[PDB]
């Protein structure tokens, strides 16, 4: 399980 | 050395590393700037204390945050980058200025996006490592709500501050709490991201108790009886509320597989329950196998931090870098 590496904050 | 910028109706006098501050907070703490670090070379945030102390009362608040925010340190809780006063002397001294890291938004807005679960349990996991590292300091927040938690565009996340509708129970009344009175705060946070709208709205701390208790359905007499006279009789006087069940109050048709949705909504029924013994803690949350996943001993469990007489306290605390 990889982490998220991005999260939209728009 | 310094130099002053004039940011509403105060003047900033700050280190000249620091550029293009603009005002982004002002409340009771103080007036917080954002501003460029150019030796860092990188975005933070400048906070100069409001009367640091101008009475008892405040100074204790600042001495307060000055001391934790130094001991204080996790990757998910604001790092301080700095802590200085333009006054050459203690007999000068009158202003505080902290610097610490400036994240990009809060969650009140994310919140309200659409997360999957690899960012929902995620986002989540590091509250959990934050409010645990607080805890195992002997900060116990109690007032965590999405206005609290900042995050980043790379998805990382962290606590604003050490606190004192997302409110625990214990705190709406005048009960005592324990630790796991945050659990209820993520609970609570958890849920609304989820609904995409805050879990039990309360037009006040008595309307807000009748929300939950409708929802989750009243607690058992054992906790009625942990309850101040008054307040007992007040909800003993009311219809018999038997609450939801998590597959209602959190229907499949808000999640996207089948384990996931439901792992997640089992959490969620540990982390609201009324009656705070019955409630999940921090360490059961971050073993939950909706959480887990993303363990690691190194973040979950990372080793602890540690009158006019205010005055040289908090510059004694200030001088020491």
């Amino acid at each position: 399980p990889k982490r998220p590496t991005t999260l939209n904050l728009f | 050395n310094f130099y002053s910028v004039e940011i509403g109706d105060s003047t900033f006098t700050v280190l000249k590393r620091y550029q293009n501050l603009k005002p982004i907070g002002s409340g009771a703490q103080g007036i917080v700037c954002a501003a460029y670090d150019a030796i860092l070379e990188r975005n933070v945030a400048i906070k100069k204390l409001s009367r640091p102390f101008q009475n008892q009362t405040h100074a204790k608040r600042a001495y307060r945050e000055l001391v934790l925010m130094k001991c204080v340190n996790h990757k998910n809780i604001i790092g301080l980058l700095n802590v200085f006063t333009p006054q050459k002397s203690l007999e000068e001294f009158q202003d505080v200025y902290i610097v610490m890291e400036l994240m990009d938004a809060n969650l009140c807005q994310v919140i309200q996006m659409e997360l999957d679960h690899e960012r929902m349990s995620y986002l989540l996991y590091q509250m959990l490592c934050g409010i645990k590292h607080l805890h195992s300091a002997g900060i116990i927040h109690r007032d965590l709500k999405p206005s609290n938690i900042v995050v980043k565009s790379d998805c990382t996340l962290k606590i604003l501050d050490f606190g004192l509708y997302y409110r625990a129970p214990e705190v709406i009344l005048g009960m005592g709490y324990k630790e796991n009175v945050d659990i209820w705060s993520v609970g609570c946070i958890m849920g609304e991201m989820i609904k995409g709208g805050v879990l039990f709205p309360g037009t006040d701390h008595i309307d807000q108790w009748n929300k939950v208790i409708e929802q989750l359905g009243t607690p058992c007499p054992e906790f009625m009886k942990k309850l101040q006279p008054t307040v007992r009789t007040y909800v003993e006087n009311r219809p018999k509320y038997a609450g939801y069940s998590f597959e209602k109050l959190f229907p499949d048709v808000l999640f996207p597989n089948k384990l996931k949705a439901s792992q997640a909504r089992d959490l969620l029924s540990k982390m609201l329950v009324i009656d705070a013994s019955k409630r999940i803690s921090v360490d059961e949350a971050l073993q939950h196998p909706y959480i887990n996943v993303w363990y690691d001993p190194s973040e979950a469990e990372a080793p602890p931090p540690k009158i006019e007489e205010w005055k040289e306290l908090i510059y004694k605390e200030v001088m020491d870098l």
